[PDB]
């Protein structure tokens, strides 16, 4: 009935588990490769992670909406407790809470206690200013966002691999006036 | 005074270090410059020889004292990727080193352990030097309190 | 500054204690995720493959060196947690025979990348040096048409970074068998070189 | 109820999928289908476009189960993204079924069947092959995005749910 | 084991009060300690086999294999041999050589950046007449360059251009610095009138303390 509830049950069924371990060690190996094959140029590689991450969540969201069946979110906080509550808990094993608003509610900051796409990772010292490395999710924070068409944009602040104390996202939305005619 | 290291397998060092006791400020006399990376090169040799062997002169990954050379008892350990632990043992006098294998084994181990902690870095490619300070805090409270 | 390839530091043992900034346990915490967000990973490691590669050898070759740096990390974490940290452990045998580290591939390395234990394990009756590691169903690639089989090879990929950083190096490839009801079947066929063999020759 | 000819379309163009499979017979697919896809890709916007005048509100629009197929995909009654849109259209030789997703993308099942609950039965069906195009297509890495489906697993993916059904 | 007693017997020979002529016996005792490593891994191991070997081989006196093992030990340049206190045995191993048959094209062709042929007019009344290129009238180019070594008395003499037309120079006796990128000051061509086909040119010969050596060409491309 709430969403908070029937997440852990589509997390029983038709969710077939994968160790995330393997899921951090191929994410290394590509971003390891990327850092690799750019010379050491580590502001190209936060773009082309996000244009995998587009990729990724532009055909993530017609498998999230197969799933589990939902209205539209009619109200910009009921897309972030339906990222904070079925989004990142059906595909991944995390719940993200939502702090931060913009006062005029365009901006919404989803607050990440732990990262588990980032477990046995440290940075090298000269990239320790210029690649966010879990960029990833960005991009999929576009691409499902946008095919919803809600025409956002989705960018760090900080991050606890960076020294900071905390990793969060910043999304806001630009305009949506287009939909399914039905 | 005891000089540590972990050789690659295409004989080349990630980690080097050397630890004294406080009595002799200055530590190993004229051997430190020459003598200590030409012996353990040397060991290297019958450290390669026994890795593959079955029955030694159990469990494969330590093993004991390899050689006794100019009074210096040299003791190796090899972990599963074929990292190699050669670490020398020195003294004005000749010196025990079985009687501390309840104890060096243990910090073989525990540095084994530091070694897989570096190696799971997906930015730490193998062949290269382990170039962190925290590694080198780890191992010297590891080197204090398994003297 | 610790360890540069230029000296070796002298310090005193039993000084005084330095700061503590970072430690994490080694052991694994029981974690899961969906399969449909490491298939799509999955899929667009392809797909960039895809798009930046000309022809299909040396695509194979890129994509077992990506399989190449997750087996060579590994190796050492699941054998130092199959001889499990600070509580007191004693380590495993290191084995060094051919046919025990298959054996471990296809009992430890199979059960901890999938929930599921390796199928079946055998030999080549034509020719020595030759061994098949064949599954029923590949979890990884079951959304990519039977077809082409280069993207089946980062699992194997996995396995000659497996078998080359542990001492006995060797090269892989895949092909699929369509036996039985299984339409796709997958075997893995291991070439070692002939450098080893004798090694195992000079040991009676 | 029973499905006999399996149609898949663009979100904005012409379709992608068409099967005439269970009809043992030969009849035209040739670029005809191209016509028909468009020409239901316009009628769906000119069909939601005209409004009777009822004003009122949902007081609704969700189905239930009836543990259609053969563990389902889902255990639970749903919702659906198409309020005020084309849902069948009935003849005398067959009765076609459309569902769409609210990504825009739609999905025609074309029923040999002749003359409330076609209705439910026809959106659990089509919402489980909108599950396995979302878990056998979009997945493909080979399979480019707004392109015709060229995937053979999908084939006996969807001709065993079909003869599931009957 | 090998290698640590040919090491120990070469550091036995070393110590030695004597004097002992030439013999063949240490030329394929030189060959094999360097072929004994894989030379042509550990690098400070390498250092200190070769640091020997040029000392054996000093005190032979065959002055062809100290310039050659310096000539070797130049590829281990930019890092474990520190800020010229062990560059400056490899100095007093180099200058009996380069005063000697030593005569090779200065150990590594990356010395020269990229140079601009500008020329500066100074009136407005007379500009480009005519009917990438450079379109040069009567002034004066540039060029500037460096080296990377820790060593100091790197000297240049005499830099000159290729086969092209009648651009020359003048004098160039000064020195360069040690690690940065001393600008070698004006040239001076006194171009000469010919056709107007164009046809770039790699790039200049710089002779350091010795005869005019070859090109070494321009950095990360031909820099045209």
């Amino acid at each position: 009935r709430s969403l908070k509830a029937m997440g852990e049950e589509i997390w029983k069924n038709k969710t077939e588990k994968i160790n995330t371990e393997l899921f951090t060690l191929t994410y290394g190996s590509i971003v390891a490769q990327l850092c690799q094959d750019y010379e050491r140029d580590f502001n190209k590689v936060n773009d082309h992670l996000y244009s995998m991450g587009y990729n990724i969540g532009c055909r993530l969201i017609e498998d999230f909406l197969a799933r589990t069946a939902l209205p539209r979110c009619e109200n910009l906080v009921k897309t972030s407790e339906v990222l904070s509550k079925c989004a990142f808990k059906i595909f991944l094993n995390i719940t993200p809470n939502i702090t931060n608003w913009s006062h005029n509610k365009d901006t919404f900051s989803l607050i990440l206690d732990e990262n588990p796409l980032a477990d046995f990772v440290e940075l090298p010292m000269d990239a320790m200013k210029s690649l966010w490395y879990s960029n990833i999710l960005c991009g999929v924070l576009k691409g499902s966002l946008e095919m919803v068409q809600l025409d956002c944009d989705v960018w760090f602040v900080s991050d606890i691999l960076r020294g900071d104390s905390q990793t969060e996202i910043k999304v806001k939305l630009n305009r949506i006036l287009k939909d399914e005619i039905p | 005074p005891q000089y540590f290291a972990i050789i690659g397998k295409k004989d080349n060092p990630v980690y080097e270090i050397e630890f004294t006791n406080a009595e002799n400020p200055q530590g190993f006399p004229q051997d430190l410059k020459e003598l200590n990376p030409f012996i353990l090169h040397a060991s290297l040799d019958i450290v390669e020889d026994l890795q593959w062997q079955i029955n030694p002169t159990t469990d494969n990954c330590y093993l004991g004292k390899v050689d006794h050379f100019y009074g210096l008892a040299i003791t190796a350990y090899i972990s599963y990727s074929g990292m190699k632990f050669v670490m020398i043992h020195g003294n004005s006098a000749n010196s025990s080193v079985v009687i501390d294998d309840n104890n060096m084994r243990s910090f073989y181990q525990e540095v084994h352990e530091l070694y897989v902690k570096t190696l799971m870095n997906p930015f730490y490619k193998i062949t290269d030097p382990i170039r962190s300070p925290a590694f080198d805090s780890r191992v010297r409270t590891l080197a204090r309190k398994h003297l | 500054t610790v360890g540069p390839k230029q000296a070796i530091t002298s310090e005193a043992s039993t000084t005084y204690i330095p700061s503590r900034i970072y430690s994490e346990s080694l052991l694994f915490k029981r974690q899961e995720a969906s399969l449909s967000a490491m298939a799509f990973l999955f899929q667009e490691m392809i797909s960039q493959l895809h798009r930046t590669c000309k022809t299909a050898g040396d695509f194979e070759t890129k994509l077992s060196d990506y399989g190449h740096n997750i087996g060579i990390r590994l190796l050492e974490l699941l054998n130092f947690r199959a001889s499990v940290s600070n509580y007191i452990t004693k380590m495993r045998r290191r084995d060094l025979k051919i046919l025990d580290i298959l054996q471990f591939i296809h009992g430890t390395l199979w059960s901890y990348l999938f929930n599921h234990v390796s199928d079946d394990l055998v030999k080549s009756s034509e020719r020595d040096n030759e061994y098949m590691i064949v599954d029923n169903f590949p979890t990884l690639t079951q959304f990519i048409p039977g077809e082409n089989v280069s993207c089946e090879y980062f699992v194997c990929g996995i396995i000659k970074g497996f078998l080359f950083n542990a001492g006995f190096p060797c090269g892989v490839t895949a092909h699929r068998m369509p036996q039985g009801g299984h339409s796709q079947r997958t075997v893995y066929l291991i070439q070692f070189d002939r450098q080893v063999l004798d090694r195992e020759g000079l040991r009676f | 109820m029973a499905i006999e000819t399996i149609l898949v379309i663009n979100k904005s163009g012409g379709l992608i999928y068409q099967r005439n499979f269970t009809n043992d017979e030969q009849k035209l697919n040739s670029n005809e289908y191209l016509i028909l896809a468009s020409t239901l890709h316009g009628v769906f916007a000119i069909a939601s476009q005209l409004t009777p005048k009822a004003l009122q509100l949902t007081q609704n629009t969700i189905p239930y189960i009836p543990y259609v197929g053969m563990d389902d995909f889902f255990k639970e009654p749903f919702t659906n993204w198409n309020k005020s849109g084309l849902r069948q259209l009935c003849t005398d030789q067959f009765t076609m079924f459309i569902y769409q997703t609210l990504t825009g993308l739609k999905f025609v099942a074309i029923s040999s069947s002749v003359m409330n609950l076609a209705i439910q039965i026809a959106d659990n069906f089509l919402r489980k092959v909108y599950c396995l195009y979302s878990d056998y297509v979009m997945k493909d890495p080979s399979y480019s995005m707004e392109m015709p489906i060229r995937s053979n697993l999908f084939d006996e993916k969807v001709k065993k749910m079909v003869e599931n059904l009957q | 084991k090998q290698l640590f007693v040919l090491r120990l017997l070469m550091v036995a020979l070393l110590a030695t009060p004597n004097k002992i002529a030439w013999h063949p016996d240490y030329r394929t005792l030189i060959d094999t300690i360097i072929e004994l490593l894989n030379i042509n891994t550990w690098l400070i191991l390498q250092k200190k086999i070769l640091q020997l070997c040029i000392k054996v081989s000093r005190k032979i006196n065959d002055f062809e294999y100290v310039a050659k093992f310096s000539s070797i030990l130049i590829t281990k340049y930019t890092h474990l041999l520190n800020q010229s206190e062990q560059d400056a045995l490899f100095k007093e191993y180099i200058q009996p050589s380069i005063t000697n048959e030593s005569i090779t094209s200065y150990w590594d062709p990356f010395i020269l950046r990229e140079v601009v042929i500008n020329r500066i007019l100074d009136s407005d009344p007379t500009s480009n007449e005519i009917p990438a290129e450079f379109t040069c009238r009567v002034q004066n180019p540039f060029k500037f360059d460096f080296t990377i070594n820790d060593i100091q008395l790197d000297e240049e003499i005499s830099e000159f251009c290729e086969i092209d037309r009648k651009a020359v120079s003048y004098s160039g006796p000064y020195n360069v610095k040690a690690e940065s990128i001393r600008s070698i000051t004006l040239p001076l061509i006194i171009k000469k009138p010919t056709y107007k086909k164009i046809y770039e040119i790699s790039c200049l010969k710089i002779s350091i303390l010795k005869l005019p050596l070859q090109k070494f060409d321009i950095i990360n491309d031909s820099r045209r």
